[PDB]
């Protein structure tokens, strides 16, 4: 990954590839993106790493949900399937410990 | 400063994403206006009128957009409307769907040229499959012609009166058909005029066996009802006018002024006598007629009409078998129009209309539309234009194709099966653009209100069987029905044009990655 | 102290500014080079849209204010006018030459030495191309023309359909072929009428074995099809005769006015019967035709077309054997029209093309003409197809006139780079660096192609240079001169067998023009810009 | 792009991404380097920068020039930051770091334009920098003798080399000797605050002197000061932090009396407190009294009556220097003014220097501090002299830390470039181009020297390359003779870690600049 | 030659490096040297008319309208409202000469202007300015050595003040007090000699109070071996 120079509202220069810092220094105004940013910051607070993973996974999930909505599935069905798959993934994950 | 201050340039993935999004938005504008259960839209004309329609081209024509991709899509709509006259919403929807599935690949590391090559190969296979699944049509059978026109207009507001509109369109197209010097033509544009008079009832609308114009006799004395008139058509004026050369006169004697005026009158009389020598009953001319000419014609009991538009005069010439002449001195018996079986000037509302509506074997016609108001009649005229365009398209090419999404699914399945023997990198875009054809049954189901996913899955499973190419979706009940028993069919030319135009729109918008703007025309 | 009412730039500042302007112009069009290049969409701030890939068109449409950038803009225009192809390569090469020359100047090398080195390198590159890198088209046949056309139409909207478009282009060019004095077959392109009409797919484009007019008959009473056409081309209007400015009509006896007014139109009438009495069927005129003469033609059953463009009329007359007649005057002071002034064609039809009608003069006798009707999806697509078609026609004309071609895909550039890098060591002491920089600047074309292909340019160009070095070192490996770039697979490829050709004149003229432009810009070390 | 009624980022946010922004960053770094390009070498030139308030600054120091420039380009500010870092860690080479970094970036710009992935460039820079630093440490010349005369000669040569680019280069031997003498009297920490630098307007450079003690300006003497003798031949100095004047006993003190006898007793008590402090100071045996706090007129007259010298409001740094020179102790209470806490110097004298009065404490034999008194025709003249002397002092300090020297004039960089080119000739080839570009970029300093001197850089570079390739380690640019020469024999000496830090900082800056691919600029808040 | 750099990048994107770079000017090399030399020449040519016994005075007006008629070069340049930086350098040089010596504040400016004037035509012939500075330094060393060689010593004894009076007269010749020349020189010499540390030490100027009162005549100026105060 490549570093990014970010100039905040106070002209303080940040150069980093840390997703949480980049999101923090960005003036995000769309509130759905705000929710995803809060999720990333919560991941940073709880663990300290994986914020970019959180953001990428959320984006991929929402794009595939948009595809599912376009093909005919309802929002509730997509949400239920996502929850079921998340439970299955959390069940599978302990077996992948090397 | 290298470029101008107002020159804006952007390039990269952003330009491709923006173009595809603009095309998708253009498609989304008219998504609900497809199918027999489509709903109409009200368009507010900037000059102050109101356009109430569900025609794709009519809707898109009134939209003013700034994004050049949207302009490209509008031009695509206009081209599809001009070439075949039907399938205007379908081409826009297909172009949007193909551009979406192309954006999918562009998000990855696939160069647009690969997607374009796959699109062109897929388009060739699409054309081949459509030509394969086509069926012939016997044009001599009027029932098949009427059914085809009905399937064409069943998605418009005129569908409530289907038999009447179908008969009107079929009769107009058949009688405007012409052949001369070994050349065949239809020419719905110049002839077969549609003239609408607001008021009355729509069931009173009919196609006249001739031409009707909004004109009255130049003076009350001439007859307003002639049984078997011999019509003479003129182009020049019947009045004394100046010449082109500088022709000043010099009068020095007493009687020269009176002689000049008497020569003007004598010239008018000579022209009128030249006209009368053919013994006609009706004189139609492009330009004005002097009052003295009217008197001279009345002395021979001739009805005269002046200031007729050139297109109307050509229509009358085709209808009654006359020839427009300019110099009455050269008026021959061949130019006299015999063949009209009745001429009548009757009053409709508070206006006078001239009818020549009993011609034997006429090559021109007028379609008289009566309706609730002007906008309703405008929509009816658009529907009739679509019907006539479909009629002429199927009359030129007698090939026919199943409708209601059956052809879309059949071609998609055939392309998907062909895609199993590629083993290259182009197989993915090929299959994606193949499956993009499912948007037509999908939007038909969505407009019908049924479940899209279940119905589409059932249709896709059905099309995998050995003989199910004619299986589509019943757009008004949301059920899978064979189209050889429902009766919905489309001309092969319309489907071919729609597919080609959508694929090439996708190619054209994919070929672009840089946008520069703001420069003056420099001319 | 100068007291000049203007801004003055001198030293390295103006040189850097000129190089920046040239680099900006180059970078504008660098993304439209090679088959993996992509088109551009220009908006004319009134909503007018122009989608194109031609570099010359892009630079001509753009607004340019810097003089150095202008120099490159009309450089591309001149390359278009004199060759017709390679209008982007010339700009890129000129900008790279300017950049490397500016680097040398900043290294305290005097610009005169750089200019001398550039001149020597250009001369030697032209000589090396002429005596080492050309392929004679005599032993290749029509396949050479097909491959050259296909290579020209790559990177264009009609690239994939080249298998058919190249056949059409070659057929049209061979059809319009003529031989002049001295036995030199000339191919007068721009005599191929290109007509654009949206509608059916690209594959429905038609090549007319004759000529196509963008005009219709003047009257609906005339027939729309004549089998044995006897074309009469006229250059005067058939209207009511009007006396000129120096002549007036003054009437003292009223009995003469009717005769005057009658003859006023009987003159044109008599001209019409003189034209028609010889057996003419199709009458074409540059001027207008009024209603009475249109009726005259209607009665005779002939076709009359008005407001015909002068160039189209000249082409029709040349193809059909008719003679343009600005007047009906013989050497005896009389009004006459002989049958020898009539052109002949096997058929003249007014066909319908997507809610519009145009006249097709099919199979003219005594000369073979050609025309192309381009079918697209909208106006922008048709315009881009027309531009690409013109490029292909120019390329085919250059190949047929000058019967030498060179391998494409950067093979020539790599070979010249290697040869000039070797050659620089033999000439001078400071112009050697200039020749080396010329050789390096010649390498931008394969680099740009590889970069546009979204591939590793460094290793691909290194492999290409290694191949050409082996070709130039080992006498028995001279077959590697044709090693070019395969942009689809990202590998070196023998382009001579792959069918990637281009006229030698393209490379020669591009090199000469780019060198001259770089030399011209390189001589500026001071700029005075007076206020308006 | 579409309007997107609800936008993601705040309106006005500017984003630049891809190769074009990296090329723009490289160009900005080139622009920054060009601003300090001509201040390198003995033929360097000064730059005059005027701030918003109209005050001008004339300087040859690269870090100073870069700081006075209001650079706002995010990528260009890295060059200023590394120049400041080089100034902080080393003190010399602030011009070379920017040139090296910008030249690295310019050399790798063509490969960046070819789409080369930046990580390869970064790895190549790291490897080349590690090899260059190891080579510098290997070939640096050090002498293991612990000889005082040789060490002093090395210090003087290093100071002369560090000084031979400023306006005091004509007297570089003189100031180099002063700097070496001043640094050798610092005890163990080599603190800069223990070397006073006084700028007195008027006078030639040769009039500037180094005081073996402490000197400071006269500080607002009160009435009666002129009766105090201004020369002592063996004074004892009382360094105090005491306010010797009549004043309220405490800020919150309050006196309540109800008898006129108590009123008189109170006024007499205040006078007796002041006189008791003064009497203790007098009986301490001291002859010179210096206080950080103000000394009143009554105390001044009291001291004058005793033939004693007083100077109140002495700055704290000057008192610290006086304590370190004379060897006393700063006292906040005068209750125990024993002989242990009293300073001592051979001679104290007040003399006039260019229209100002200065107090001189000379003759201290065990002094651990210094005082530079600089003369010049303008205040910017003295400022630039102070900057140059600061550079020399920093260089001498680092040389005291370790006596590892390399020959200057670009000789070290030619050796490094030859070594790196030889190394790059033996690797597969993708890193070979990058390491060769690094080696070529290492040639900028001698080329810049030749360009500044008005030479022909190409011929000198060719001769240097040929000499280094065929044998010869310390051959650099000979400015006077317009040729090349063995710079080690010419005593163009630099501490090795100067070049070590220069290379490290330049490589780090280049890697950081190359690593960035996208720049996002949020709109300003409260533009006012 | 101004506005710094105006490039705006070769990709069309904004290219901002220095804050307010569009409103800042910049001069490069030889043109800057010529401008500085011309400004210094202007200052020196202004100063040179007030040099010597026949030199004329400059009549300075400050921002408040106060008028100062003077011949002292340092006083003229200090009150001069200059904006060019090289003019400020000239002012500071004259002030430095005043501080160190107290006399000759006009000779320094003229000499510097002449040196830069010659350096202009030397630079025009293609000599590096550092070479010119080195040559000037060498020649200045030669001149200083020659001055030491040709110097002459005088007695600074109180018993014989004739050389001191002559030196003071030479200093005062160019000023307006040349009407009272010998008397004024005598009072200056006696003022210095009365208050001075005899062992070649400093002369404390704040023990000499210079007080002026309007009225009377300039010849009434006198040296009082005491203190005069504005009190009664
Ligand atoms: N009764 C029907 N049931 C199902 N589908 C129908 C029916 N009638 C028409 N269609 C389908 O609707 C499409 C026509 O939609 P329409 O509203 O006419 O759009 P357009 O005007 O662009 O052709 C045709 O492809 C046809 O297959
Ligand atoms: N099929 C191909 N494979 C490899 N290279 C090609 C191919 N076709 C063209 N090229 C090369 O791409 C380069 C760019 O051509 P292009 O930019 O399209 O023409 P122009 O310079 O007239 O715009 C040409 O120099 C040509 O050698
Ligand atoms: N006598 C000399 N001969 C040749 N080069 C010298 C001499 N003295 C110093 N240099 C060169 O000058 C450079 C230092 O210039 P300067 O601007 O003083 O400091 P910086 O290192 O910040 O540039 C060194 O690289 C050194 O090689
Ligand atoms: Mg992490
Ligand atoms: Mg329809
Ligand atoms: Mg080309
Ligand atoms: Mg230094
Ligand atoms: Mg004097």
């Amino acid at each position: 990954g490549m570093n990014k120079m970010v100039i905040n509202h106070l002209e303080k220069l940040f150069v980093t590839n840390d997703a949480a810092t980049i999101l923090r220094e960005l003036e995000v105004q769309h509130p759905a993106a705000k929710m995803i940013v809060m999720a990333s910051h919560m991941q940073e607070q709880e663990v300290g790493d994986g914020t970019n993973f959180v953001l990428v996974f959320a984006g991929a999930l929402l794009e595939l949900a948009e595809e599912l909505l376009r093909i005919g599935l309802s929002v509730s069905e997509v949400i239920e399937g996502y929850e079921i798959a998340c439970r299955k993934a959390h069940e599978i994950l302990p077996n992948l410990v090397c | 400063l290298v470029l101008s201050q107002n020159t804006k340039r952007e390039s990269g993935r952003k330009v491709q994403s923006g173009n595809i999004n603009a095309a998708k938005t253009i498609a989304d504008i008219i998504r609900t206006c497809l199918g027999p259960k489509s709903m109409m839209k009200m368009l507010l004309d900037p000059m102050g009128g109101i356009v109430m329609t569900n025609d794709g081209n009519a809707i898109l024509r009134e939209i003013q957009v700034q994004h050049p991709a949207a302009k490209s899509m509008i031009e695509i709509s206009r081209t599809q409307d001009e070439e075949v006259g039907d399938g205007t919403t379908s081409v826009i929807i297909l172009a949007g769907e193909m551009l979406s599935v192309a954006e999918h690949f562009l998000e990855q590391q696939m160069h647009p040229t690969v997607v374009i090559s796959a699109y062109r190969k897929a388009l060739d296979d699409m054309i081949s499959t459509l030509k394969k699944i086509s069926i012939p049509v016997d044009i001599s059978d009027s029932d098949m012609m009427l059914n085809i026109i009905n399937s064409s207009i069943t998605t418009k507001a005129i569908s409530r009166w289907s038999s009447l509109a179908c008969n009107i369109a079929l009769d107009a197209v058949k009688m405007v058909q012409f052949e001369e010097n070994g050349r065949k033509e239809i020419d719905i544009k110049k002839y077969a005029r549609v003239e609408k008079i607001p008021g009355g009832i729509i069931e009173d609308s009919c196609v006249l066996r001739g031409v009707m114009i909004n004109k009255d006799v130049t003076h009350p004395r001439m007859r307003r009802y002639i049984k078997n008139p011999r019509i003479v058509l003129l182009d020049s004026s019947l009045e004394y006018k100046k010449g082109e050369s500088q022709t000043d006169i010099e009068i020095t004697r007493e009687e020269d002024f009176t002689r000049i005026l008497q020569m003007e009158e004598e010239y008018i009389q000579q022209l009128c006598e030249d006209i009368i020598q053919l013994k006609p009953d009706v004189v139609i001319t492009e330009k004005g007629i002097s009052d003295l000419a009217q008197h001279y014609l009345m002395r021979a009991n001739i009805t005269a009409i002046r200031r007729v538009r050139k297109t109307d005069n050509n229509r009358i010439a085709r209808a009654c078998g006359a020839r427009i002449v300019s110099r009455p001195e050269e008026l021959r018996e061949d130019d006299v129009g015999t063949g009209a079986g009745l001429l009548e000037i009757k009053k409709i509302g508070d206006e006078y209309f001239t009818f020549i509506t009993d011609c034997k074997d006429p090559k021109a016609c007028t379609i008289l539309l009566r309706g609730a108001s002007k906008e309703i009649l405008s929509e009816v005229e658009r529907n009739l234009q679509d019907a006539m365009q479909v009629c002429r398209n199927v009359l030129l090419d007698p090939q026919l194709v199943p409708g209601g999404g059956a052809s879309e699914m059949a071609v998609a399945h055939a392309l998907t099966e062909k895609s199993k023997a590629m083993t290259g990198v182009e197989q993915w875009p090929y299959r994606a653009v193949a499956q993009a054809l499912e948007v037509i049954p999908r939007t038909l189901i969505q407009n019908c209100g049924a479940s899209t996913i279940r119905l589409l899955t059932s249709l896709r499973a059905k099309h995998t069987q050995e003989n199910c190419e004619t299986w589509g979706v019943n757009g008004e009940t949301g059920t899978l029905v064979d189209m050889k028993e429902l009766g919905i069919w489309e001309p092969l030319a319309v489907k071919l044009q729609t597919y080609k135009t959508a694929v090439e729109t996708a190619v054209l918008l994919l070929r672009i990655d840089d946008i520069v703007s703001g420069h003056k025309k420099k001319g | 102290p100068l007291s000049v009412f203007g801004d003055r730039s001198t030293g390295e500042t103006i040189r850097s500014q000129n190089v920046m302007a040239a680099a900006s112009i180059a970078n504008i069009v660098k993304s439209s080079l090679g088959p993996v290049g992509l088109d551009k969409m220009l908006v004319d701030d009134i909503g007018d849209v122009t989608i194109t890939n031609d570099g010359a068109t892009i630079l001509k449409l753009l607004e340019v204010e810097h003089p150095a950038a202008k120099v490159l803009c009309e450089l591309a225009d001149l390359q278009d006018k004199e060759v017709g192809d390679g209008t982007t390569s010339v700009v890129i090469i000129a900008a790279e030459l300017l950049k490397n020359a500016d680097e040398l100047v900043k290294q305290k090398i005097h610009p005169t030495s750089v200019i001398s080195g550039y001149r020597l390198a250009c001369k030697e590159a032209v000589r090396y191309i002429n005596e080492n890198l050309i392929v004679n088209t005599d032993e290749l046949g029509r396949d050479c023309l097909i491959n050259a056309a296909k290579t020209s139409m790559s990177s264009k909207i009609i690239g994939i359909n080249g298998d058919f478009f190249a056949n059409m282009v070659v057929d049209a060019v061979l059809a319009i072929k003529y031989t002049d004095i001295r036995g030199q077959p000339r191919y007068p392109v721009n005599s191929v009428n290109i007509l654009k009409a949206h509608g059916r797919s690209q594959m429905e484009s038609m090549l007319i074995s004759g000529y196509a007019l963008n005009c219709v008959v003047g009257s609906q009473g005339m027939p729309k099809r004549i089998v044995n056409a006897k074309i009469a081309c006229l250059d005067f209007s058939l209207q009511k005769t009007k006396m000129k400015l120096g002549v007036q009509v003054v009437i003292t006896d009223p009995e003469k006015l009717d005769q005057i007014r009658q003859r006023e139109s009987d003159i044109t009438k008599e001209r019409i019967q003189k034209i028609l009495a010889t057996g003419a069927n199709v009458i074409l005129t540059t001027g207008g035709i009024d209603d009475m003469c249109l009726k005259y033609f209607v009665e005779a059953g002939a076709m009359a077309v008005r407001r015909v463009l002068k160039r189209d009329l000249k082409r029709i007359a040349k193809a059909s054997g008719a003679t343009i007649l600005s007047t009906l005057a013989n050497l005896e002071g009389e009004e006459t029209f002989e049958a020898a002034m009539l052109g002949q064609a096997e058929e003249v039809v007014q066909e319908r093309i997507c809610d519009d009608e145009l006249i097709l003069i099919k199979n003219t006798k005594a000369r073979t003409s050609a025309s192309i009707i381009l079918r697209g999806a909208n106006d922008f697509m048709c315009d881009e197809m027309e531009r690409s078609l013109h490029d292909a026609l120019c390329v085919v004309k250059r190949v047929l006139e000058s019967k030498s071609v060179v391998p494409g895909g950067g093979a020539v550039e790599a070979a010249l780079s290697i040869y000039l890098e070797n050659y620089a060591t033999s000439m001078g002491s400071r112009e050697q660096l200039a020749i080396a920089e010329f050789a390096r600047s010649l390498l931008v074309i394969p680099n740009t192609l590889a970069v546009n292909a979204a591939q590793d340019s460094t290793d691909l160009v290194a492999k290409l240079r290694a191949f050409h070095n082996e070709a130039q070192v080992n006498p028995e490996r001279k077959n590697l001169k044709w090693i070019g770039l395969d942009l689809s697979n990202g590998k070196p490829r023998d382009n001579k067998q792959a069918g990637v050709f281009e006229p030698t004149i393209v490379k020669v003229k591009s090199l000469k023009f780019a060198t001259e432009a770089a030399i011209t810009i390189l001589r500026i070390d001071d700029l005075i810009k007076l206020h308006p | 792009m579409m309007p997107t009624p609800v936008i993601l980022l705040k309106e006005g946010t500017d984003s630049s991404q891809g190769i074009p922004q990296l090329v723009s960053n490289i160009s900005a770094c080139q622009v920054i380097a060009e601003a300090v390009r001509t201040t390198l070498g003995p033929r360097g030139m000064d730059k005059l920068i005027v701030d918003g308030r109209g005050k001008a600054t004339i300087s040859n120091d690269g870090a100073t020039i870069l700081k006075l420039l209001d650079v706002v380009h995010p990528a260009a500010k890295t060059l200023v930051d590394i120049a400041k870092s080089q100034d902080a860690e080393v003190g010399d080479g602030t011009t070379s770091v920017t040139l090296l970094a910008a030249e690295f970036l310019k050399q790798v710009k063509p490969y960046v334009e070819e789409g080369l992935h930046p990580q390869i460039i970064i790895r190549a820079f790291r490897t080349a920098t590690q090899l260059a630093v190891n080579k510098i440490k290997e070939i640096a010349v050090t002498v293991k003798k612990a000889d005082k005369v040789e060490q002093r000669k090395l210090l003087e040569k290093c100071a002369m080399t560090a000084l031979s680019s400023k306006l005091i280069s004509q007297q570089k031997a003189f100031f180099a000797k002063m700097v070496v003498d001043a640094v050798m009297m610092l005890d163990d920490l080599l603190q800069l605050k223990m070397i006073g630098i006084k700028k007195v307007q008027g006078g030639a450079l040769e009039d500037s002197q180094l005081v073996a003690g402490v000197a400071f300006k006269k500080t607002f003497s009160y009435a009666g000061f002129e009766m105090q003798p201004k020369k002592y031949h063996n004074p004892k100095i009382a360094l105090l932090n005491v306010e010797l004047e009549l004043k309220a006993e405490k800020d919150n003190a309050e006196i309540r009396v109800h008898t006129v006898e108590d009123y008189q007793a109170i006024v007499d008590a205040e006078w007796n407190i002041l006189y008791d402090k003064l009497e203790k100071i007098h009986h301490s045996g001291a002859k010179v009294v210096l206080s950080k706090l103000p000394i009143g007129d009554v105390a001044t007259q009291y001291f004058a009556d005793r033939d004693m010298f007083c100077a109140g409001r002495v700055p704290e740094e000057d008192l610290k220097r006086t304590m370190m020179a004379c060897g006393g102790s700063i006292q906040t209470s005068v209750n125990a003014l024993s002989a242990d806490v009293l300073g001592r110097c051979q001679v104290f004298e007040e003399t006039q220097i260019g229209g100002e009065r200065y107090n001189f404490f000379t003759g201290c034999p065990k002094a651990k501090t210094c005082t530079f008194i600089l003369r010049g025709g303008a205040e910017q003249f003295m400022e630039e002299t102070e900057r140059s002397l600061h550079d020399a002092i920093m260089i001498v300090r680092r040389a005291i830390k370790n006596d590892s020297v390399v020959a200057g004039g670009g000789a070290i960089e030619m050796e490094l470039s030859k070594y790196l080119r030889d190394y790059s000739r033996t690797i597969p080839g993708k890193q070979q181009l990058l390491i060769g570009a690094y080696a070529k970029a290492l040639e900028i300093i001698p080329r810049q020297l030749c360009d500044n001197a008005g030479f022909d850089a190409t011929n000198i570079l060719n001769k240097l390359r040929a000499r280094h390739a065929q044998g010869g380690t310390w051959y650099g640019v000979d400015i006077n003779n317009e040729d090349i020469a063995d710079n080690f024999e010419a005593f163009v000496w630099e501490p090795a870690m100067v070049r070590i830090n220069a290379l490290t900082a330049a490589s780090e800056a280049a890697c950081l600049i190359v690593s960035v691919d996208e720049t996002i600029k949020n709109p300003r808040s409260t533009v006012d | 030659a101004s506005m710094g750099t105006l490039a705006f990048d070769e990709y069309g994107r904004p290219f901002l490096i220095i804050k307010d770079q569009d409103r800042k000017s910049r001069l490069m090399g030889l043109e800057a040297l010529k401008s500085h030399i011309m400004a210094a020449k202007a200052v020196a040519n202004t100063m040179r008319t007030s040099l010597g016994p026949n030199g004329l005075d400059k009549m300075m007006v400050d921002k408040d309208g106060d008028v100062t008629v003077t011949n002292d070069g340092a006083t003229i340049l200090s009150m001069m409202d200059v904006d060019h930086q090289i003019a400020k350098l000239m002012v500071e040089l004259s002030k430095s000469q005043d501080d160190e010596i107290g006399d000759g504040t006009t000779g320094v400016v003229v000499l510097a202007g002449a040196l830069l004037e010659e350096a202009e035509q030397l630079l025009d012939r293609g000599i590096h300015p550092i070479r010119i500075a080195d040559g000037y330094e060498q020649a200045a060393r030669v001149a200083i050595e020659h001055l030491d060689k040709i110097s002459d010593s005088v007695l600074v004894d109180i018993k014989d003040t004739e050389p001191l009076i002559q030196t003071a007269k030479t200093t005062l010749g160019s000023k307006v007090v040349n009407s009272c020349h010998r008397q004024m020189a005598e009072i200056a010499v006696n003022a210095v000699l009365t208050v001075a540390d005899m062992e070649r030490r400093d002369v404390d100027f704040e023990l000499i109070k210079v007080e002026g009162k309007v009225g009377g005549r300039l010849e009434d100026t006198k040296l009082i071996k005491g203190v005069i105060v504005d009190k009664d």
